């Protein structure tokens, strides 16, 4: 019903900031309210874990340029 | 063309705003199941009002069987994949850049789409799809014919002076 | 002396011409006897496998050779079930004495999903001089890995087609179920 | 200073057939002489050991059309 991360101690972080920033993104985002980001902690808090996560199984992900080049 | 080029072109019979919601929680879904893994690895909004977040996926490799047996060392791994994007919600646009980080050497697929307003119906929506499918493999058949060549053209000169030395003997006994 | 290559169509094409100053005779005769010889350390095995007279007296023989196998490491790595074997190269050859022209053909039998050398020769009297024989030297240089490099792409496309359409029908499964809750 | 055959019980076979060969090639072929061949049964006996020793090592020599036409 809902996916995991790709860090399983993540899972439960990620269902939780993931549902959060679902209602920021709809009723502030979308409707341009400029008020900052409401699921600011819950993020960095899931991040700490994914990114840890992500060196263990050695994710290549650094040194990307974004949208690509 | 070593590179094959792709241009598409979708309706969603929603609009655009629902799409876009929609683009967060679209897994897991009946149609997904080898999506694997999901993550945001980046997120931020910028001064202009702007999204921008990177999407780890991991995703099943499933490779034709001829495949698996000329790339035994690929098998075993799972596809990883990052998605860029930038929501737009000033201009109703969002642009997505989604290509797989590994197995690069075997081929990398590359995906820039486009999510606007339908021009032909407020209330639907429409996407703009190009990719480009490379594979390093073409270099490597360069790599192997030239290797190729210059070892025939090394074995013409071997050829020859093998030739020169036997018909010295033989010139004379 | 000279030669020259180019492409042919992902096949590398190449066309040499040389001269022997020895008579064709002799050079028909050195042929069969020019292994070993100091540049041949690569060639360890050398075998008549047919051999024959047709009724118009040309002589049509089968020489089997086994090669070293020398690869540069990058191609190793990349092709590490090739490493352990040694080259098997087949040498067809007609030899036409009243006309004083000896064809050859000659191609490897095995690693041959990595690449073909096929080379085909004609001996034949320099018309410069009739103390000289000339050699006119084409060949083919060719990978089947340019059709992997092609097949490996078009399954990358048509896996690409079928994540597309994945992709739509998910979102129209979930634009469903959102529209279906407010 | 001979080579080896791909058969190892065939080498010395091989290095009197070759000579024989070699001395009928010069002698009689090339110069138009329509002796038959002198060679033929050390050929039938060379060919013997040297089939079976193809076989064996699995060297895949049948089904070539000859001058690859
Ligand atoms: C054998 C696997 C090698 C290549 C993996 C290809 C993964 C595609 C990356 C780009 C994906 C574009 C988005 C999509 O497929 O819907
Ligand atoms: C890695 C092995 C690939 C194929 C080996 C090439 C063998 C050459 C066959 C044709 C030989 C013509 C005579 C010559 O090369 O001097
Ligand atoms: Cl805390
Ligand atoms: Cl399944
Ligand atoms: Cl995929
Ligand atoms: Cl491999
Ligand atoms: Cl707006
Ligand atoms: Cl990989
Ligand atoms: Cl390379
Ligand atoms: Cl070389
Ligand atoms: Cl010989
Ligand atoms: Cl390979
Ligand atoms: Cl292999
Ligand atoms: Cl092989
Ligand atoms: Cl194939
Ligand atoms: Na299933
Ligand atoms: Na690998
Ligand atoms: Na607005």
């Amino acid at each position: 019903d809902k996916m995991n991360s790709v860090g399983e101690a993540c899972t439960d972080m990620k269902r939780e900031y993931d549902q959060c920033f679902n209602r920021w993104f709809a009723e502030k985002f979308l409707k341009g309210d400029s008020s900052g980001d409401p699921c600011t902690d819950l993020f960095k808090r899931y991040q700490q874990c994914v990114q840890k996560a992500i060196k263990e199984k050695e994710i290549p992900i650094e040194g990307l340029e974004f949208m690509g080049h | 063309q070593m590179v094959k080029y792709f241009l598409g072109q979708s309706v969603l019979r929603s609009s655009w705003d629902q799409v876009f919601a929609a683009f967060w929680q679209r897994y897991p879904n009946p149609y997904s199941k080898h999506v694997l893994t999901e993550d945001i690895v980046h997120r931020e909004v910028t001064p202009d009002q702007k999204l921008l977040s990177r999407r780890l996926l991991t995703k099943t490799n499933r490779m034709p069987r001829w495949a698996e047996r000329l790339f035994p060392a690929n098998v075993a791994h799972s596809v990883y994949v990052l998605e860029d994007s930038i929501v737009d919600p000033q201009n109703q646009t969002m642009t997505t850049f989604t290509w797989n980080i590994n197995h690069a050497r075997l081929m990398v697929v590359e995906e820039r789409s486009v999510y606007s307003v339908n021009s032909d119906n407020s209330g639907w929506t429409e996407i703009r799809r190009e990719a480009w499918v490379s594979s390093s493999l073409f270099g490597v058949s360069r790599a192997v014919q030239e290797f190729g060549l210059a070892r025939f053209k090394s074995n013409v000169t071997k050829t020859m002076k093998g030739f020169e030395y036997i018909l010295a003997k033989l010139q004379g006994e």
